[PDB]
This record gives structure tokens, C-alpha cells and sequence, in this order.
């Protein structure tokens, strides 16, 4: 049991999957000069806990803008139009000893998702609802929204071989916590934080939750994101 | 066939340059020589992109980011005269396009073009890594216009240019209908961030939309 | 000047050549290469990644995520059974392993399988994972599977048993059956029926030779 | 002799090649090069030269030299305001800077601005030159411009204030507004209304990549 | 499009040789093969000068003085026989010119000429720095004839020669109308004395005359 603290946010934790074997880092020019906030920003932003029942198909969050209303990070998104960060993501499950199940906690950089009924697009509020997650579906759906059927998560790939990305299994038999570090994967050193979704944290239950008639009918999944090494553009003159 | 002892140890064919760097025909198109002075059927266009045919698109979607020089060689035929000379004008991403076969854009000094006359070896034109960013992005989970406007999934970093092709002969006594076959080839290719293979069939050439497909082919029971 | 003579093969266009293409933009200087995380420098680095194998791909459970779940909890018929060849096998053909191998005609190597038991932390039982050589016939009973190659995988102690199946190549393969050694023993509080996930990748190193076009795309 | 074979691309005419052209006048020996003053060896040596920027390019003052004059001498609306991008901006598109940048598609660098106050030697006042980042909105008031980036430029002390605007590139830009901090204080002898000239060049070094044809010529 | 981080540091494309040294088509012209034994429509002329088309002229007017070798490659077509052979005769500034397709000047030993037969690679002829002075002058604020006579702005130092082009075939059974496209290219170019860019449109190809044009595009107010 390790009680991590960052700034004015302390969580209680119980091995880290460093995404692509690199730890996030700063970009290191007088023509374009970055600003490193360091203060705040790096604290833990615990999202709303998500209840995982027997019939839950999955969830996804789209970062960096899932934190668009989360304090100083969410506020520096509005004053700087360029930025980058690292996002340590803790995912606890705090189930009991008699619950069973298994989760795939994967980050999937550049998750371009497909519309439900092709030949058209979706109204941009279907990919993300800031803090709250969009759930997947168990079967096919229609309408101007994301094709959120599992087995074809979002991108038209098989959902089983979604393990190529930075992932972690949460098998309630053995463990309960996951932690992933995603060192800002992008083709340009800095990019706008409202246009571009750098990665898509999606939690997908492979083995479904199961229990008997006495336990709690759900298992709350807690998501915590710590934006590390966030740096922005300069606002001062040169 | 029979199961033989396939005894060897090699992965030189599995490298990225030995996997992606293969020439494939990506653009057939017709273009006449005479008649209809204001027509769009006297030249070819083909905006250069990796999402041309599904067989190569599938390979480009193994990886999120990749950068590579392209070296295309055209194979131009003709039907129905003099000896014919062609022009394959590559315009960069920032470049004017012709509207007619006799536009002024064809004479732009910043648009490189080959003048291949019939009978010789096929014309080969090589284009370096043009993109503004540091790699071409196969996928772009983002919006072109800020504040979640239209045009999802299209970034302007992975723009490669266009390829305008015409006869340079002004006219002809009879009709000559030329056919061009552009052979695209990645070169000096690097690739980052692997990605699971495509499962569903492709719908459209500018989006990732799909129909929900089964994972694998079904069998009768779990034990047969 | 220099007396040259053109050989057969001059002024032709061989599709697969590696000649110096005359650059169309010589003045142009391309963007400097930054370091982007996660470079791939060989395709067999994708095959070495574990990924879930849809063993329960029966006729009505392939468009849901019930394809990946092996139901555990009749001891006379095996739990599951499938050909051990990533090509031309419904179970292992759309795996990362099985999908980077359909780009090639000649491939040879070994393949490791991980069986993650996704049941309760109180459920306890034994499963017997038998392997048949590529020429042998499948075991029809549990005893006949015990007399061959097997691993009595105690679930109560470890929850993940790893294999490494050799002699996997094409240019009539093995079998990974699984048997109830014991039933799943469970206390009154925990549920009775559990699931077992499977995985597959390249065990140590994988050999692969002749590139071709994939059959899946039409 | 030497067995050669012609590759694809033989006997073609690529417009952009750098081959050894056979000289038509080989005997001819060209004139010796004298030293002529003022050699240009890079185009960005033209962009680094300051030149007057027509800020007051309103609908009827562009064919006279009133385009270059910013009238100084209502404190609620700013004196002037313009996009900070030498391309696709009416104010900075025909500057030496803005004109050597329309020959190119990809350019990135910084740009310095000099505000020469061309009033009397007795006129004294303050102007507040605010800069908005490329994502931010313009200040609607003088206080809101004071809370951002600004430089309270006292005219009575110095008559030329220099900026250096970074993050200027294309492949939604900044703003240089100017405000009346104080009015222009003037003795009885000197005139009341003054002018402010502006300048623009490359601040330290400028990067520029993809050559194209200019839009201005028809 | 969207505003990306265009991060790189390079000015190799902004040098003079990477700015001026680009091949551009500067002369299209027709010339027959037979008929009208005394006619001017059986050969081409094109007195070589930088003031051909406005797009390249604009670039040459960035600089007052410049010196450069020129390396032009012609692209010759034909319409309507035997195999055709052409002749591209470059006459120096001091050189006799033909008056007809069958003049004696075509046989002058001091006028270098290429004999390109149809079907091969395009003919390339390179001309060194011919001028008397030490550089070609884009602008000449002076008078050719002393004591302020006629012909303003034309110096004889920036004379480059002429380019007479004909068929060498004496006759033909039918009519053949050939088209030539001269691709001018500065080479090994130096430039002195920079100069502000052209603002007004061009009027005529031998003078600097212009119509008074507005400085920039107008906007509504000084503050919008």
C-alpha cells in the first residue's frame, strides 16, 4: 500500500505499464518558446466512479479534452492553443473477494471511430461528453452517432487483438488496480487540445461480472488521471 | 500440399521496408486528346493518398504514424498519327490546379512535371517527405476546424499533393484515348505506433465507417 | 566517349527494382525527424504481442464478446479444442499472430498460449490441458489425454498457465484440448460458472519468408 | 563494351533536374566577375529589412500615402488593430516580409514591429500596445488589454518601441492592438494631431520551406 | 486547414539558386514544314530575354543585377510520313539571322545548332554568360543613344541572343505542324542589389510602364 500524493491530491494505491517504453518528457528556440506550468496541473483528477454491472459492455474516454473542465488543466486549455502532457492513469476497481470478472484497460492513441450508419457523419457531441464516458453497446446500432458495438470497438478492428496498445488487465481474481503512462504520442511536437484527441482510454470487460444474490449488483471503477510534464506555448513577447 | 519441414531462420522479409515498399497500381484513368475544348475528360487528377485501394490501405493501417518518400512510375498507353508526348505534372500541397487542359497552371515553374514521349522507358518521378509535421498520420482522431466543427478525421498534415496528367499535343486528326497506370511505392519508410489489423470491410475512401462484422468464422461447437 | 552496350532488360519497367529515382524537388529540404514514441522496425514485433483468442466462436456468438469467453462450470467431453495453426484455422486466423502471418506464404516457428482464468478468487479446481503432436489423433477421453502431453493446471494456486507449442509451419496440425480434471469448487458466496480467456503470440522467435496479398480483403 | 541497362526514367524530361547540360559555346570564355556592391546570397536577407506597414488601409486611403499613417489625436475604442500574420492579411501581405513569404507555402518564425512616433518633439502621451496570443480573443476594453501582454510606451521619453511577435507560421493568429493610455499632451505652439508609422521584418531568424507561385500576379 | 506547429529551421530553399533556378516554359510557337517558300510561318524566333512571362519576370525584378548560365531544353511535338529531324539554331548577340527557312544563315559555323530527330530525349542546349558587362541588368535607368535620344531603358549589355528553330526536312507529302516549348532555366546564378517587389500589373514586355494601383486590399475601418 503506497499513498501517492501530487500537489493537493492524495490517492491510495496497491506494476506500471509504461506506454511504449518511454516516460513522458519536455520538448527539449526563441522563435517559439514553451511555458511549463508544473504548478498544479500535475495533481490527480479523479473522474466520476463508473458502476460495472453484469450487462455493461464497456466505456471510453477521449483525452486530452476529457479534462476540459478539470481545474487548472481544463482552464489552461482555454488560454493556450498548443500543449502536450503525459497522463498517468490509475484505474482501481475495489470489488469484493466473491466478485469475478476481467477488464481490458487500453489507451489506443489516435482512435478514429466510425459512424453508426455510414454515408454520413456524427454531430461531434457523440465522441465525448467531457467527464462522463460514452458506453459501448452489445450489438449494432443506427443513427448519427458512433458505431459503439464491441467486437468492433470503434475503429473496425477486432476487439480481442486490441492488446497491441499500452494495456493492463484487471483480473478481479488477482489484482484490482491498473496504471498506464502515455508519453504524448503525436506527429507534431505540440497540438491544439480541443481539435485533436491524442488517445482514447477505453475499458472493456472481456469476462463479464458475476456474483450471487447477496453481493452488491455492481463494481465501481475509479479512473484517475495525472497530467505529467504538461507544457504550453508562450504568451509573452520576445 | 503436404506439411514439410520448413527449416530456416529469417525475418528480413518482415521488416517495414520489405513489407510496405512494394509498387502497386493505384490509379487507372482515361484522358482524350481532342474535342470539347472546355471539358474535364482531357486530363487526370488523382489526389495522392494512401486510402486508394483497400489492399494497400490495410497495410498502411497497421501503423499509426509513418514517414516515407514516394517514387511513382507511370505506365501510359494509347488507343485510337504522330509520336505522342505526355505531361505528368505533380503539384505540391500548396499549388495551383488546372481547370482545363489549356489552363495557365500547366506552365507553373514550381509544379515539377515530366515530359515523356511514347516508346521510351516509363517516366519515374520521386517525391520526398512533404508533410508539415514529422510523420504522415494514418488515423486522426480530431477535427479540422476548431470547436468541433465538420470534417472529422481529416488532418491537413497528411496531404501529399496531386498528379495532373495530359497530352502536350495540341490536337490530332482522329481521336486518341490514352490510359495511365500510376505505380505508387513507399521508399525509405519508417513507421511508429503499431495498430491492430482491420477486421471489417471498407465503406468509403475518406472515413473509417464500417458495418459490425463477426470476429472470426463460426464453427459448430467449442470442442470440434 | 565510353563504349557502352545495352543488355537485355534495358528500357523496361520491372515493378520490383531499387533504382535511384530522380527527385522532383531537389531544392526542397524535408522536415527534421523528431523522436516519436513506439517505433516499429520489424513486423514480427507485432506477432510477439499477446492478444485474446476467440475460442468460443460458435455459430451465434461471434458478433458479441462471448466469442472470447470459454465457459467453465459433464466431465466426459472436453471444454474446448482447436487446430494449432494460425493460418486456415477459424480460431487463430484473426489474431495479431494469425493476421500478420496471412501476409506471407512461408512461415515457421513456435507459438505460446496463455490461459487466464477469469473466475472468482475463491473458486478452485483443476483443468488438464493436453497437446497432440501434428500427426497424432485427438484424445477421445480424459485418460487418453493424460497419457500424452499435458499440464494439470491448478486454478486455486496459479491463475495463468503458459504453453509454448513448437513445430508450427506451413508452406494436419496440433491440438490444444482442455479437460475437467476436477470440477470448480466454490464457497456458498461466490458464483458457480466462470470464464477462461486465451492468448497467443510468438514464443521465442518466428521465421517468415514469402510475402503475398491477404485473402481477407476483397 | 560496358554492359549497361536503362532504368525506368531514361529518355524522359523531368523539369526539375540538375544534370550537366552540354555547353553550346565551349570555346567561349565568359567575362571575369568584378565585385559589385550589395550581393544577395539568400532571400531571407530581404525579409530582415524593415519597411513601412500600411495599417490605415481603409476603403479610400490606399492609393495615397495616408495608408501608412496611423492618426493619433475617444479613449474607449483602440487606435488600430490587425491580424498578426504576413500571409492572408491585408495589412502585412504587401510588406517586404509579407511579400517574400507568399512565394512559399510552409514558413515559420518570428516578426518584430517598430512603432515610430512621427509627432512633434514637444507632444507627450502614453500608448498601450497589447498582444493577443493566436488563440485568445481581442481585448474589448483598455483594462482587459492591460491584464494581458502589453507595453505602456511613453512617447515623451522614447519615440520608437520595438516588439518581437513569436509563433508566426502557416502551412487564427495574434493581434497587435493599441490603446490610449493617456491623451497627447501638447504645448500651445505644437500641433495637436500626430502620426505613428509602423515597421515589420524578421525578428531573429526565419524558417521557410515550400516554394510556390505568387497569387498576386495574374 | 488548421494551424499546426510548423517546427523546423531551414533556409536552403530561400537561396538564390534554389529560388531562380527553376525551369519554366517561356515560348510556345508553331511552324509548318511545306508550302509558301517565302514565308515567316516555317520557323520560330524568340529573342531570348527574361521579360517573357510575368511570373518569372517578377522574380528577375527582385534584383537589379544578376549573372547566370542558361540551360534550355526544348519539347517539340508534331501534328498533321517519315521520321522528322529538327534544328534549333542559337545565334549569339553578334550573329546573322535567317529571313527565310532556306536562308544561308542556317549554315553559319559560328551559330551553334542541335539536330534533334523525333522520338529521342528532348534536345538540351546550354549557353554561358554572354553579356559584355559583368552582369545582366534587370533595370537600366538610361538611354541607348547618347544625348537623351529615343529608346529609354534598353541597354545592349543584357542581350542574350536568339533561337531560330526549323524542320531540316525539305518537304513532305502532307502538312506537318510542329509545336515547340522552350524551357528556360537560370543556372549558377548570382544576384546583386535587392529591389522591392512589383506591385502594379505589367503592361508591355519592353518597358516598366504601369497603371497606379492601390497599395493593399482595403478594409472597412482601421480597427476591425
Amino acid at each position: 500500500v503506497r499513498s501517492m500524493t501530487l500537489g493537493n491530491s492524495t490517492i491510495t494505491t496497491q506494476n506500471v505499464v509504461v506506454g511504449y517504453g518511454e516516460w513522458p518528457s519536455y520538448l527539449s528556440t526563441a522563435e517559439d518558446q514553451p511555458t511549463q506550468p508544473d504548478v498544479a496541473t500535475c495533481r490527480f483528477y479523479t473522474l466520476e466512479s463508473v458502476q460495472w454491472e453484469k450487462t455493461s459492455p464497456g466505456w471510453w474516454w477521449k483525452f486530452p479534452e476529457a479534462l476540459k473542465n478539470m481545474g487548472l488543466f481544463g482552464q489552461n486549455m482555454h488560454y493556450h492553443y498548443l500543449g502536450r502532457a503525459g497522463y498517468t492513469i490509475h484505474v482501481q476497481c475495489n470489488a469484493s473477494k466473491f466478485h469475478q470478472g476481467c477488464l481490458l484497460v487500453v489507451c489506443v492513441p489516435e482512435a478514429e471511430m466510425g459512424c453508426a450508419d455510414t454515408d454520413t457523419t456524427f454531430p461531434a457531441t457523440e465522441l465525448t461528453t467531457e467527464d462522463t464516458p460514452h458506453v459501448f453497446t452489445s450489438d449494432s446500432i443506427t443513427g448519427k452517432k458512433v458505431q459503439a458495438a464491441v467486437c468492433n470497438a470503434g475503429m473496425g478492428v477486432g476487439v480481442g487483438n486490441l492488446t497491441i496498445f499500452p494495456h493492463q488487465w484487471i483480473n478481479l481474481r488477482t489484482n484490482n488496480s491498473a496504471t498506464i503512462v502515455i508519453p504524448y504520442i503525436n506527429s507534431v511536437p505540440m497540438d491544439n487540445m480541443f481539435r485533436h484527441y491524442n488517445f482514447t482510454l477505453m475499458i472493456i470487460p472481456f469476462a463479464p461480472l458475476n456474483f450471487t444474490d447477496g453481493a452488491t449488483a455492481y463494481v465501481p471503477i475509479t479512473v484517475t488521471i495525472a497530467p505529467m510534464y504538461a507544457e504550453y506555448n508562450g504568451l509573452r513577447l520576445a | 500440399q503436404t506439411r514439410h519441414v520448413v527449416n530456416f531462420h529469417s525475418r528480413s522479409e518482415s521488416t517495414i521496408e520489405n513489407f510496405m515498399g512494394r509498387a502497386a497500381c493505384v490509379f487507372m484513368d482515361q484522358y482524350k486528346i481532342n474535342g470539347e475544348e472546355t471539358s474535364t475528360d482531357r486530363f487526370a487528377v488523382w489526389t495522392i493518398n494512401i486510402r486508394e485501394m483497400a489492399q494497400l490501405r490495410r497495410k498502411c493501417e497497421m501503423f499509426t504514424y509513418m514517414r516515407f518518400d514516394i517514387e511513382m512510375t507511370m505506365v501510359i498507353t494509347s488507343c485510337q498519327m504522330p509520336v505522342l508526348t505526355h505531361q505528368i505534372m505533380y503539384v505540391p500541397p500548396g499549388g495551383p490546379i488546372p481547370a482545363k487542359v489549356d489552363g495557365y497552371e500547366w506552365q507553373t515553374s514550381t509544379n515539377p512535371s515530366v515530359f515523356w514521349t511514347e516508346g521510351n522507358a516509363p517516366p519515374r518521378i520521386s517525391i520526398p517527405f512533404i508533410s508539415v509535421g514529422n510523420a504522415y498520420s494514418s488515423f486522426y482522431d480530431g477535427w479540422s476546424h476548431f470547436t468541433q466543427d465538420g470534417t472529422y478525421g481529416y488532418t491537413t498534415l497528411n496531404a501529399m499533393g496531386k498528379l495532373y496528367i495530359r497530352h502536350v499535343n495540341r490536337s490530332s486528326p482522329h481521336q486518341i484515348t490514352s490510359t495511365i497506370r500510376v505505380y505508387f511505392k513507399p521508399k525509405h519508410i519508417k513507421a511508429w505506433v503499431p495498430r491492430p489489423p482491420r477486421l471489417c470491410p471498407y465503406i468509403n475512401k475518406r472515413d473509417v465507417n464500417f458495418v459490425v462484422t463477426e470476429i472470426t468464422d463460426s464453427r459448430t461447437s467449442i470442442t470440434d | 566517349g565510353v563504349p557502352v552496350l545495352n543488355t537485355p532488360g534495358s528500357n523496361q519497367f520491372l515493378t520490383s527494382d531499387d533504382y535511384q529515382s530522380p527527385s522532383a524537388m531537389p531544392q526542397f529540404d524535408e522536415t527534421p525527424e523528431m523522436h516519436i514514441p513506439g517505433e516499429v522496425r520489424n513486423l514480427m514485433e507485432i506477432a510477439e504481442v499477446d492478444s485474446v483468442v476467440p475460442v468460443n466462436n460458435v455459430t451465434g456468438k461471434t458478433k458479441s464478446m462471448d466469442a472470447y469467453q470459454i465457459p467453465v462450470g459433464d466431465k466426459t467431453k472436453p471444454i474446448f479444442s482447436f487446430q494449432m495453426d494460425p493460418g486456415y484455422s477459424s480460431v487463430l486466423k484473426r489474431t495479431l499472430l494469425g493476421e500478420m502471418l496471412n501476409y506471407y506464404a512461408h512461415w515457421s516457428g513456435s507459438v505460446k498460449l496463455t490461459f487466464l482464468f477469469c473466475g472468482s478468487a475463491m473458486a478452485t479446481g483443476k483443468l488438464l490441458i493436453s497437446y497432440s503432436p501434428p500427426g497424432a489423433s485427438v484424445p477421445t477421453s480424459r485418460k487418453d489425454a493424460m497419457l500424452g502431453t499435458h499440464i494439470v493446471w491448478d486454478i486455486g494456486l496459479q491463475s495463468s498457465c503458459v504453453l509454448c507449442v513448437p513445430w508450427i509451419s506451413q508452406s494436419s496440425a496440433g491440438y490444444i484440448t482442455c479437460w475437467y480434471q476436477t470440477n470448480i469448487v466454490v464457497p456458498p458466496g461466490a458464483p458457480t460458472s466462470c470464464d477462461v480467456l486465451c492468448f497467443a503470440s510468438a514464443c521465442n522467435d518466428f521465421s517468415v519468408r514469402l510475402l503475398r496479398d491477404t485473402p481477407f480483403m476483397a
